[PDB]
């Protein structure tokens, strides 16, 4: 039933219906890691990573899984901390001069300095260099996120550690469809580097407001929308100048300078 | 427009 509820986009029911299941039996370790990744579905933090300590007391096979969630959960407060202008995220690979005035765009938002924020950011997109490359067999001239916050920038979370990762930076990325429930909030990738570093990473797959604002079909990535703030909610998505990519629709990406 | 989304439409997925 929690399943059924789940693939019908009812998040609470499926809810109520899977901690019954567990009360039931506590025992179960299969029960406690699906409700970990529907409370991370729902944003509720604390909630998920208490049931993955207690999924690694049961089943020490599963420690690795946990070590790597819990960071990961650990990591969507630093998003919030970052987007929020109160954080600088660690910056992956090659420096790059534009990616300061995207952050101090942040912290201008913060105190309600708007137009500045986007003077920064009209700054910082036209210093970012226009990389051809391709999705999958798909060319285009330029690619970013369609969060004009980040614009030719990728979140990821490397190491249990949240960074932004310049797209001028990466050579190739790969991921699959999202197969377990936790994939709808962090996509497994492989990431390679123009100069040669290449590293497992998980992307955050949808928007940070999701969690907040979003409805439940945002949370499960089945749209991606604006809010009247202004800011997007939902599955994260690509633009090119040819068109656009929802995250989960995305396979291989390569950039050729 | 460079990196710039011209719709913000909502989107189904």
């Amino acid at each position: 039933i929690a399943e059924e509820l789940l693939r019908a986009g009812r998040l609470d029911d499926a809810l109520k219906a899977l901690q019954e299941q567990v009360r039931s039996q506590p025992s179960n370790a299969t029960l406690r890691i699906f409700l970990f990744q529907l409370l991370a579905v729902m944003g509720q933090w604390a909630r998920a990573q208490n049931q993955l300590k207690v999924v690694g007391e049961l089943d020490a096979s599963a420690l690795p899984m946990v070590q790597t969630y819990s960071t990961a959960i650990d990591c969507e407060a630093l998003r919030r901390e970052v987007f929020a202008g109160r954080l600088t995220p660690v910056i992956l690979g090659q420096p790059a001069e534009w990616i300061a005035p995207l952050l101090q765009a942040l912290s201008l938002d913060a105190e309600g300095h708007g137009e500045a924020a986007q003077a920064l950011r009209e700054q910082a997109f036209d210093a970012a260099p226009a990389v051809p490359g391709r999705i999958g067999e798909a060319p285009f001239a330029w690619l970013a996120d369609a969060d004009t916050r980040l614009g030719p920038v990728l979140e990821v979370i490397v190491n249990g550690r949240y960074a932004w990762l310049p797209m001028s930076n990466l050579r190739s990325l790969k991921v699959e469809a999202p197969s377990d429930l936790r994939d709808l909030v962090w996509l497994p990738a492989e990431l390679t580097l123009a100069n040669g570093g290449a590293t497992v990473a998980l992307l955050p797959a949808r928007y940070a407001e999701t969690v907040e604002h979003g409805d439940d079909a945002a949370r499960l990535g089945r749209k991606t929308e604006w809010l009247d703030s202004g800011l997007p909610v939902g599955q994260r998505l690509f633009v090119t100048d040819a068109g656009e990519t929802a995250l989960f629709d995305l396979r291989e990406l390569d950039f050729e300078p | 427009q460079k990196f710039i989304a011209r719709n913000r439409a909502p989107r189904v997925q």
